[PDB]
């Protein structure tokens, strides 16, 4: 009920952060590995 | 006690366990 | 800290 | 394998329903217990020799049992104690994994062989011998709230009208009363014995006289005369059953009719074997019962029974009782098998709302739900056959494997559904066709996780078992989950599967999902192109890989090492030491100070206060005292102000100021069985003989010599009691004799009036009870009163016992203690809060180096367990290490290729050691196996990776760079689906208050750490790896 409900809802707004978040490591470790691969 | 202590002295009762020869304390009288 | 001691007044007194 | 089953799915489904009832049958019976065996087993030996000094106990009682104790297999170490009440205890602790119902009888027989050697009190009293290793399940209190009971009345009522039925439920093992039942005190009177001409031992031998029972026979005897008819028993005389029965005893009659009582002479009255220890719940006089689990037996449903047996007995309560429980260890194990249900379904959950967020189909999505139970069930039915029970260390190795089992499900239904995607096959097909690629790699990864898994169970001590429940309940969800993913998945996706046609997508539709396809998309080309152009280069990382490893090997190093981090249990101790001499009037008025501080000062936090006058941890004596806190349910604790450390660190603040008294508090360990303090526990032996002054000199001055370093060494206290003035007597044998008086009478007399003798057994209410003989409390209180004693010459006149007997002081050990035969003392404290325990044990191995010549040392306790870690030594991880190695190099045909997978290995350790410096954390063994677990998921990672690379470049005439790009294209959908799984249903952990949140929070923050660390810098590296790899040894 309550639990479940605010359970459910955490994890509906988490995950799409923590994806971005995810995505964001992606995005910035590939731009610096290019950039350090050309010197 | 019939030698060593003379009247005036002051004998401590509480504390003897956390006080050691040598050491400056607060003294303070009990009843 | 300073520790504190409780100490007794010795008095001769008859019995 | 797998295509066999494809087109055979109810042989699936059968086997899942096997599957299914196993696990149901299993979960229906299994022992549930807080914790198992983990502390080694022991045995103590209890003896008692009442009014005894603590000389007179050690070479009398304890050397002839140590001396007769040789020859015990399996010995680990063994500990005496003796003491100036006349209690000894002598403690045998064996090696780990032997049978204690074996070593019991072993040293019980042992002991029965000595019995015949030993002083006739001792044996009168009667040795015990028990497993001291078997920790409580709870305790119970019971208090008077009126004033009529005292300790004595309550302490019977309970041994006769509570032990029985509490002993006779279902599941409960053994148990202990805390008390003492009644006894008929016969209190002495000096005077009134002067008066009558009467000794000590006249009253012994009218007692012993007029007190028995005689086998009367049987009327009509055995042989009957020829005729006999009649036949019955004779009662003669029995024992006596009142104290007015008692009153009545004769002492003296002579022929006119005079006669001596018993009442004329003593007061006889009914209470306690011995007025030792004096128990107080918060100000009231009360009694208690310990209930410790049976082997095999459920703690829930033994607790239910346990109150509802409690609560019957209401009704029949006399006067003003109450029930308290001070400590019960229920509420754990409900607090566990709540975060397991917990963690199922929020699992279950996310992984239906990522795969609904990214397959777009749910078909898709209903495949791993109908999957991870059966695995999770088939996890139980494993473990309840091999022999393990439900511990709370076994359901966090399952809520740890959830997410292996996510991984597999993860794994399989996204490279079915890409090849279906990219394919245009319908299910059947493609479900065959990846099952044939990924076949192989499921193998070796199970393969690799079993054989990095495995050596861990082969430890040895606690640390072992604390190992082996993790590393079993690990091996077996792997072992499940792989075959469920080779037998049932593939029939899932044979038959639930929407063939759609290529190209759609969610491209086709707007929202969320196409928007989201676009980006992913993107993400993913900017991903391969940045790859390729890294990997077109080979040396300008290598680098960057020896910068990540020299700084994992400084995180490693400067990280602090542990056993195993304190919780907040809701209870803790208090500790209170008067100075020698000091007597119960002041150990009581401390006590109640203490608990009138706890009660006033801290209303919001404590609950009750279960104060113990005469007996601690330390020693038993008229000097210490003990004090239970328990604290209320952690839900009205809130913030980490109000947890068991803030509250104790306050509370020894406060109590520094109390005179007279040095009072502490501390914290129990997590595991209780295994030791009391939470510190190390170090131990000075004699060996040259030197004595106990020398050794106390020693002990001494290495006190003052750690007291010096306060910066890793704290609260470094002696667990033993200091050397106290004695009364000694002297009596002039030949003025006895001379003035004729008997030196057995004088030694009778003065053993039975001012140390109590126990003379025979009676009935008293339908029970057997002893009676003790002692003087009247006024009469032996002060050395002036030893001349109020008189005894009887030959003549018949009485004479003082000060007319031929002297009297003198002088300095003697309270507390003798003996440490595998050999005279020796202990020193317990713990560490610093930051820094290792290692260190601080090598630092004070140092400093007792510097001890004068003739002073050994050693480790006892968990000190002893930390000392076992030369298993921990690399000698077991590079076993791991060539195994695994070993494993990699069969799985697919190459002596080189398993070095790429291994370089991944560091990149999630480094994660782990970041989050623990971070958080702070010491490295013990949640921390140690939760490094293993991200070890394990990067390896995976690494795996299926270079598996897909390698297939690529054998089966197709791709080139290295090319294959490599494509399988690293193709494996990035599963690893970051996996990725945040994991991340997302570790977050209670990571995030978990209180309620034993310790282990909670380390296991998390280390998985987190890793699973973070190694999906970054995984999907980077691992290429770059393979391709050294495969040009060097080209």
């Amino acid at each position: 009920m309550l639990e479940l409900l605010k359970s459910l809802v955490f994890a509906v707004i988490m995950v799409p952060v923590v994806m971005a978040i995810i995505l964001g490591l992606i995005y910035g470790l590939g731009e610096v590995f290019n950039i350090f691969s050309g010197v | 006690v019939t030698e060593g202590l003379k009247a005036g002295d002051r004998v401590v009762i509480s504390g003897l366990q956390k006080v050691r020869p040598g050491v400056q304390v607060k003294a303070q009288e009990v009843t | 800290q300073m520790p504190a001691v409780g100490v007794v007044t010795v008095k001769t007194e008859p019995l | 394998m797998p295509n066999f089953f494809i087109d055979r799915p109810i042989f699936a489904w059968v086997i899942a329903i096997i599957i299914m009832l196993a696990g149901g049958l299993a979960i229906l019976k299994l022992p549930v217990a807080q914790y198992p065996t983990i502390a080694p087993p022991a045995v103590t030996i209890s003896a008692s020799y009442p009014g005894a000094d603590a000389k007179t106990v050690q070479d009398t009682v304890t050397q002839v049992i140590e001396q007769n104790m040789n020859g015990i297999d399996n010995l680990m170490y063994m500990s005496s104690n003796s003491d100036s009440t006349g209690t000894v205890q002598i403690t045998l602790t064996f090696e780990s994994g032997t049978d204690a119902d074996i070593a019991q009888v072993q040293v019980q027989n042992k002991l029965q062989l000595a019995m015949p050697l030993l002083p006739q009190e001792v044996q009168q009293q009667g040795v015990s011998v028990e497993k001291s290793s078997s920790s409580f399940l709870m305790v119970v209190g019971v208090i008077n709230t009126d004033g009529t009971m005292t300790q004595e009345d309550i302490s019977d009522y309970v041994a006769a009208n509570m032990k029985d039925a509490i002993s006779r439920t279902s599941g409960v093992g053994d148990v202990q009363l805390f008390g003492s039942q009644y006894a008929m005190r016969i209190w002495m009177n000096p005077n009134e014995l002067n008066k009558f001409q009467l000794t000590p031992v006249d009253v012994i031998t009218a007692i012993k006289a007029q007190n028995a029972q005689v086998a009367a026979g049987q009327l009509g005897g055995t042989p009957p005369v020829k005729g006999q008819q009649l036949n019955a028993s004779i009662i003669a005389q029995t024992r006596l059953t009142s104290t007015e029965e008692f009153g009545k005893i004769l002492l003296k009659v002579n022929q006119d009719g005079s006669r001596v009582l018993l009442r004329d002479v003593a007061k006889i009255e009914l209470g306690g074997e011995n007025y030792d220890i004096i128990a107080e719940f918060n100000g009231q006089p009360a009694s208690g019962l310990g209930i410790k689990l049976a082997t095999g037996a459920n703690a829930l449903d033994t607790a239910a029974a346990i109150r509802a047996e409690l609560a019957k007995m209401e009704p029949f309560f006399p006067s003003g009782l109450k029930i308290v429980y001070p400590y019960d260890t229920t509420p754990f194990v409900k607090i566990s098998i709540h975060e397991v249900v917990k963690t199922l379904v929020e699992a279950i959950i996310l992984v239906f709302l990522v795969m609904y967020l990214f397959l777009q189909n749910f078909r898709a999505t209903l495949i791993p739900t109908i999957a991870v139970p059966v695995v999770l069930l088939g996890t139980f039915a494993v473990l309840a056959a091999f022999g393990f029970s439900i511990n709370t260390l076994t359901m966090f190795g399952m809520v740890l494997a959830i997410g292996l089992l996510v991984d597999d499900a993860i794994v399989v239904v996204e490279n079915v559904e890409r090849v279906m995607a990219e394919e245009g096959l319908p299910p059947k097909e493609a479900t065959r066709k990846s099952m044939g690629q990924i076949q192989g790699a499921l193998v070796g990864i199970a393969m690799v996780l079993s054989a990095v898994f495995v050596p861990m169970a082969f430890f040895g001590g606690s640390t072992g078992a604390i190992y082996r429940q993790f590393s079993i309940t690990i091996v077996s969800a792997m072992a499940l989950s792989v075959l469920v993913a080779l037998i049932l998945t593939p029939a899932l996706c044979a038959t639930m599967l929407k063939p759609i046609a290529k190209g759609d997508h969610g491209e086709g539709k707007k929202g969320f999902f196409g928007w989201f396809n676009r980006m992913f998309e993107k993400s993913t080309h900017h991903y391969t192109d940045s790859v390729g152009g890294i990997l077109r280069s080979t040396g300008r990382y290598l680098v960057l890989y020896l910068i990540i490893v020299v700084g994992m090997a400084y995180l490693f190093v400067r990280l602090p090492s542990s056993f195993l981090p304190d919780e907040d249990q809701g209870v803790f101790m208090t500790m209170v030491q008067l100075p020698a001499g000091a007597t119960q009037e002041r150990t009581q008025k401390v006590l109640n100070e203490v608990t009138h501080y706890y009660l006033t000062k801290e209303k919001n936090n404590v609950e009750s206060v279960f104060a113990v006058n005469g007996f601690g941890f330390a020693g038993r004596g008229q000097n210490t005292g003990i004090a239970f806190v328990s604290l209320k349910d952690w839900a009205d604790r809130p913030g980490e102000e109000n947890k068991v450390e803030a509250i104790t660190m306050r509370a020894t603040r406060a109590f520094s100021q109390i005179k007279d008294a040095m009072v502490f508090a501390f914290n129990l360990p997590a595991i209780v069985e295994l030791g009391t303090a939470t510190g190390f526990d170090f131990e000075l032996i004699d060996q040259a003989g030197l004595g106990h002054e020398k050794l106390t000199q020693a002990r001494n001055q290495l006190l003052a010599e750690a007291a010096k370093h306060p910066d890793m060494l704290t609260s470094v206290r002696p667990n033993g009691l200091e050397d106290t003035p004695q009364f000694k007597i002297d009596i002039d044998q030949e003025k006895a004799q001379a003035l004729g008086v008997s030196i057995n009478d004088i030694n009778t007399t003065l053993g039975a009036a001012w140390g109590g003798s126990y003379v025979n057994d009676f009935i008293d209410r339908g029970r057997v009870k002893k009676v003790y003989v002692m003087s009247e409390a006024k009469y032996r209180m002060l050395p002036d009163d030893i001349g109020d004693w008189y005894v009887r010459a030959a003549d018949g006149q009485m004479v003082p016992f000060s007319a031929f007997s002297s009297s003198r002081w002088e300095y003697g050990s309270p507390r003798l203690e003996r440490y595998n035969g050999l005279p020796s003392m202990e020193i317990l404290g713990q560490a610093a809060p930051g820094k290792s325990t290692g260190e601080a044990m090598e630092l004070m191995e140092q400093l007792a180096s510097k001890l004068p010549t003739g002073v050994g040392y050693d480790w006892t306790g968990m000190s002893y367990q930390e000392r076992l870690s030369g298993n921990q030594a690399p000698s077991l991880y590079a076993i791991s290490l060539i195994v695994v190695f070993l494993c990699l190099a069969a799985l697919y045909e190459s002596w080189s290729i398993p070095f790429s997978v291994m370089l991944v290995v560091p990149l999630g350790v480094i994660g782990a050691l970041l989050a623990a410096t971070f958080r702070g954390l010491t490295n013990d063994v949640y921390f140690q196996v939760g490094l293993l677990t991200t070890i394990g998921l990067s390896a995976k990672n690494a795996i299926l990776i270079v598996e897909f690379a390698k297939d690529l470049m054998d089966k197709e005439g791709k080139g290295l760079i090319e294959a490599t790009l494509d399988a690293v294209r193709m494996r990035l959908r599963p690893i970051l689906m996996t990725s945040l799984a994991f991340i997302l249903g570790v977050m209670p952990l990571v995030i978990s208050t209180g309620a034993g949140s310790g282990a909670q929070n380390a296991v998390g923050t280390g998985v987190m750490g890793g699973m973070v660390t190694a999906t970054v810098l995984a999907i980077f590296f691992v290429p770059v790896f393979f391709v050294v790899v495969r040009r060097r040894f080209s």
